[PDB]
């Protein structure tokens, strides 16, 4: 059965900064991207018309690593890379060729202002428009169905990667990636930290989480999730533990919490000690009498 | 959130030959794909099926969370068949019954599916309506072909005067479509007064199961939720805990939220000849012309959709795509 | 309404010129026609010259057209706020 | 007598010798069977009392049945006076009293029928004899009554889904 894979890439300079200060180089990002490739090669190998789709999610917007994105342009050459050398299946070559060159183009898109424009994360647009493309895609391959599963690389880096701009977003794609059947196995390239909208993404939608701190081996996670990902899960799964969280978190206060309120009709999130005086969160009148049971409480 | 009370006709008049291969048997199937969509699109809501059969109201589903006994219960009547005659008023009166423990901060919903043009009602229904419209209860009346004077009066009463909700349905189809408008809730204008719920547990899941527990069966279970109150193991739903009263949610009252969040904002179709701008999808890769049925006064003019919010282009099958689910445009994402 | 309109301006021209006139109306919608034609036709002339002489076959009918002409007192009081001679005698029956 | 004991409940019968307390009793209980969901045949006489008049709401019958056409009591002296009389002035001998009385009766039934545009309603007329006689709004479509019951089972729901759509 055909599998379809779409691998989103998190670039972003600050990782490579990480990855070029914590340790000496422990590895940089062209490497992790070459035993990608042998990934690649391998999903592609694994089973006759497998298709693979890598997208990319640059500090100032997402750009397609391959989708024959540049050929939908050129149609509106190689590189000398001893990887076309290497031979051996001309769309895996015409891949790599379609990566170097994208990343080259990153390359290019790099300056200051790329710089200033690295404080928010460009995860939600790569998830977003994943689900929105395995479903083109899956209504475009209707003779057949595919194995449609989503790896998303997330680099973990400074600047704010993580903040509460992106929590919402990404919980609205695992909850439509849970109606579109699809796992998210998240491989957590990064420093020794841990997201906990991670794993409800992981536990939400019955994928994988692996968390990679520093860098370490490269294709030992690569194949762990490999072997896992385009199977129909005959096994029990063995993701990382440890990822019961309460699922919720106070966005006026910005603590994590046990009980909560209602906003009044609104549903947002609060605390339960905070007064209430028009429900802190928007504008519109509090019952005076359940504050009046609650102060009592 | 929302307590709905799903009234279903299962009188003679149902015995009758519209829908295939029978009125009653399409009317409970559809509503376990009722009760299915809503409790998807609905987690913490409340449920109760009552029937209109022998001329009396007889509750077959209790106000619960959980969607299995709404499943059953609506097995147990098709194999029996719809006999008697619908009763409206003894519908609604059990319908208060059931929605008058309902706190106040949550809404109060009665969904009845009638296929009778006749009902037998005891006592005067106006009563019962005003009644209905004193306490605060939102009616719905699915009728089937011709209308009813009653159904008008009272989806127009229990609906602050307003009449566009007692809906005619033609075909199996349009029934379907009232069911789906029934998942959705409704925001309106409402009357100004004040609203705010508090406690609310958030669990802690258990994996445990070699000695097993259970504070709501004591029964053997696989794992159970936890209460940071109570300190108690029962099943798990993210409903009320049942032994300190306050709810379990997690994820899923942030998702309901968001989805009573969504603008859904629909992107303006532009043409190719006046965007002056290649043929693009920002979610996929869209080379294809969409207008060609004429020559070329057709094909080179094609439709490029636009989110204004970003300037981005989209086909429409992203655009409908991102409006059923997921946060619309990732270019939105981008700055 | 246009339809109705018409019906007015038949009206009009009928009571101007003609000394008789008949005029089919739709059913359902030609009772509140006349009872403001002949009530404004008696205002552009001067306010008391000619008077309704309505003539009906059943009481429903005198019934309803003096709610309707009540109808047209509370229109005619509303929109300008100056109270005028009243006019509106119900002649039923003895018993 | 299924129609009474199934969706009409009780019927409602005009006496060959009408009383004042009694009609309207009848029509009070129309009035309330309508506004109750019950609904309730009104067997009446175009040539009886009450000619009615008095519509614009669905306490009214939605549908009317005509039996047949008017007819007027001939073989009486009254009859032959009046008609040797008319023949003698405008000559319109043994052709309009037998459809211009009996239009006039069953305009008086079809006046019941429209109450303005926004309501609905359909009145059946039996007998070819009809297409002889004019009628308001002259828009008619001949055919059968079995067809007629599910070409009226259809026009329910269409005037129940063009008033939103016009509006
Ligand atoms: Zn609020
Ligand atoms: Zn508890
Ligand atoms: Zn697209
Ligand atoms: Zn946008």
């Amino acid at each position: 059965s055909p599998s379809l894979l779409t691998v989103i890439i998190e670039i972003a300079p600050k990782l490579w900064t990480t990855f070029d200060e914590e340790g000496n180089e422990k590895g940089s990002i062209i490497k992790v991207l070459e035993a990608l490739i042998v990934f690649l090669n391998a999903h592609l190998a694994f089973n006759s018309a497998n298709k693979v789709a890598v997208i990319a999610a640059y500090s100032q917007g997402i750009k397609y690593l391959y989708p024959x994105x540049x050929x939908x342009x050129x149609x509106x050459x190689x590189x000398x890379x001893x990887x076309x050398x290497x031979x051996x299946y001309r769309r895996f070559r015409n891949v790599d060729e379609t990566l170097v060159e994208e990343i080259y183009k990153l390359f290019e898109l790099e300056k200051k202002q790329i710089e200033q424009n690295s404080q928010r994360s460009t995860l939600a647009g790569a998830m977003s428009a994943g689900l929105t493309y395995v479903n083109r895609i899956s209504k475009e391959s209707v003779t057949t169905s595919l194995k449609s599963r989503l790896l998303v690389l997330t680099c973990g880096s400074g600047s704010s990667k993580d903040e509460i701009f992106q929590y919402i977003p990404i919980m609205n794609c695992i909850f439509s990636a849970t109606k579109m059947k699809c796992p998210i196995d998240v491989v957590k390239i990064g420093g020794s930290k841990e997201s906990t909208f991670l794993q409800q993404t992981t536990d939400a939608t019955n994928g994988v989480y692996l968390h990679v701190e520093s860098t370490e081996g490269l294709i030992q996670y690569l194949a762990t999730a490999m072997f896992i990902d385009p199977x129909x899960x005959x096994x029990x799964x063995x993701x990382x533990x440890x990822x019961x969280x309460x699922x919720t978190s106070c966005y006026l206060t910005g603590r994590v919490v046990a009980v909560g309120f209602i906003c009044s009709v609104c549903l947002c999130v609060l605390s339960i000690i905070p007064p209430g005086n028009k429900c802190p969160a928007c504008d519109s009148q509090f019952d005076e009498h359940v504050i009046a049971k609650l102060k009592r409480k | 959130i929302r307590s709905l009370i799903l009234t279903l006709d299962c009188s003679e008049a149902m015995l009758e030959k519209d829908l295939r291969p029978n009125r009653h048997a399409m009317i409970i199937q559809y509503a376990i794909d009722f009760v299915h969509e809503f409790f998807d699109q609905n987690p913490i809501s409340q449920m109760g099926i009552i029937i209109m059969r022998n001329g009396l109201a007889q509750l077959v589903s209790q106000v619960s969370g959980n969607p299995q006994d709404h499943i059953d219960a609506l097995k147990s009547i098709r194999k029996q068949e719809p006999k008697g005659n619908p009763s409206l008023q003894n519908a609604l009166e059990m319908a208060r019954g059931l929605l008058l423990p309902v706190p106040a901060h949550c809404t109060r919903e009665v969904l009845i599916v009638f296929g009778s043009l006749s009902t037998t009602d005891p006592g005067d229904i106006h009563q019962t309506i005003d009644s209905l419209v004193s306490e605060k209860i939102r009616v719905k009346v699915l009728g089937l072909s011709a209308q009813v004077a009653i159904c008008k009066e009272l989806c127009k009463a229990t609906n602050y005067g307003d009449e566009s909700f007692y809906k005619i349905l033609l075909d199996e189809t349009h029934l379907k479509e009232l069911f789906n408008e029934a998942v959705t809730p409704x925001x309106x204008x409402x009357x100004x007064x004040x609203x705010x719920x508090x406690x609310x547990x958030x669990p802690t899941r258990i994996f445990e199961d070699t000695p097993t527990f259970c504070s709501c069966h004591s029964k053997l279970v696989y794992g159970g939720y936890f209460c940071p109150n109570c300190h108690s193991k029962v099943c798990s739903l993210p409903t009320v805990c049942p032994c300190c009263d306050l709810m379990l949610i997690l994820x899923x009252x942030x998702x309901x939220x968001x989805x009573x969040x969504x603008x859904x904002k629909t992107f303006a179709e532009v043409p190719t000849t006046e965007k002056f701008r290649s043929e693009d999808c920002f979610s996929c890769q869209s080379r294809f012309p969409x207008x060609x049925x004429x020559x070329x006064x057709x094909x080179x003019x094609x439709s490029r959709y636009r989110c204004e919010d970003c300037k981005q282009e989209f086909c429409v099958d992203c655009d409908v795509f991102i409006h059923e689910i997921l946060h619309n445009c990732p270019g939105c994402e981008s700055k | 309404y246009p339809e109705q309109y018409n019906y007015m301006c038949d009206i009009k021209k009928t009571l101007d010129v003609g000394g008789n006139s008949i005029l089919e109306m739709p059913s359902g919608t030609g009772k509140t026609v006349s009872l403001l034609s002949l009530t404004i036709a008696y205002q552009m002339h001067y306010p008391e010259h000619r008077k309704i002489i309505y003539c009906s076959r059943t009481m429903s009918e005198i019934e309803k057209a003096l709610v309707e002409l009540e109808n047209l007192m509370d229109y005619r009081t509303k929109e300008l706020g100056y109270q005028e001679d009243f006019r509106g005698l119900g002649l039923t029956s003895r018993k | 007598m299924g129609i009474l004991d199934e969706v009409w409940k009780h019927k409602l019968i005009l006496v060959e010798t009408p009383d004042a307390q009694e009609t309207s009793l009848a029509l009070e209980t129309y009035r309330k069977a309508c506004s109750n969901g019950r609904g309730a045949i009104l067997l009446s006489v175009a040539r009886g009392k009450v000619s009615e008049g008095i519509d614009f709401d669905h306490q009214y019958g939605r549908t009317v049945l005509m039996i047949g056409i008017p007819f007027q009591y001939t073989e009486s002296r009254i009859l032959k006076a009046r008609l040797e009389f008319m023949r003698e002035n405008y000559r319109i001998r043994e052709n309009d009293f037998l459809s211009f009385d009996a239009m006039r009766h069953a305009a008086q039934c079809l006046g019941r029928v429209l109450r303005g545009k926004d309501d609905y309603g359909v009145m059946v007329l039996a007998d070819r004899r009809f297409s002889r006689k004019r009628s308001q709004l002259p828009k008619w479509i001949a055919q059968g009554l079995s067809d007629a019951d599910l070409n009226l089972s259809t026009d329910m729901a269409i005037s129940n889904t063009k008033q939103f759509l016009r509006t």
